């Protein structure tokens, strides 16, 4: 972030789910995401469901 | 209203996604309805034709099956209601419903099958 | 007859107070309501013949 | 908050559990407390549910 004076600047997070556009400002690019270790961040998240891979739900499946 | 799959549910903290319909939480109990009166009217023609020893007296077995449907159609109505908010929690809980039901109805008809052989 | 009604009331309360356990915040307001339920119910099965008198 | 310059200050709101100190920065009291802006008192111990009180608990005990 950059204070009044022009010559130094603040480093602080501004938000850890906001997509990283410019060194100054800080807004995400879409929702329900999260920056990976590309370049271009934001992106990338798939369903999180797996298809019978918890064990969570094998009643239902064995009655 | 629509064919279904709502991708992407946006919730309060942004951390993961669910995979779901488009309104199969609210709308549904409206086709549960649609089968709870007649359930209810059911229910009350086995209070009505009750005492018939027929059948090996299949009136009260039949009777008895449509109130263990009854009581779990009343108790399973609001806990789908009010668990709108889980996806997986809410299908284990709907599934289970489903499941008791089925299997009341194999068990509580069915009986004097399996009695006889 | 009442015994088996009484079980199968056990046995359709079990999964709601199951699935109900989560957000304890109501849970701990639903338990009373479920055990006078579940009173009532033994009361029921017990008194059906003085229900009938 | 300080910024590069010691002339004057910046006005960011921080998180609003923390309690009302110095300039620096606004301090917090950990886990499970909440100040006030009296006096910076974190204790906030409240009952569990009265008896017999007017929020899910007189339908209870009438039935």
């Amino acid at each position: 972030v950059q204070p009044g004076e022009v010559c130094c600047w603040l480093c602080i997070p501004c938000q850890p789910y906001e997509y990283r556009l410019d060194e100054f400002t800080c807004a995400d690019c879409g929702l329900g995401y999260w920056p990976n270790a590309s370049l271009t961040g934001c992106f990338e998240l798939p369903q999180e469901y797996i298809r019978w891979g918890d064990a969570w739900a094998v009643g239902p499946v064995t009655i | 209203e629509a064919p279904g799959t709502g991708k992407e549910t946006a919730p309060e903290r942004r951390e993961v996604v669910t995979l779901r319909c488009n309104h199969r939480d609210a709308s549904m109990l409206g086709s549960l309805a649609y089968n709870v009166l007649l359930i209810a009217l059911c229910t009350l023609y086995a209070f009505k034709t009750r005492k018939c020893p027929e059948n090996f007296n299949e009136a009260k077995f039949i009777g008895f099956t449509m109130y263990t449907t009854c009581i779990i159609w009343l108790a399973f109505l609001p806990i789908f209601y009010v668990t709108s908010s889980d996806y997986r929690v809410q299908t284990t809980t709907m599934c289970v419903s489903v499941s008791l039901s089925g299997s009341v109805v194999l068990g509580c008809l069915f009986a004097p099958k399996l009695h006889i052989i």
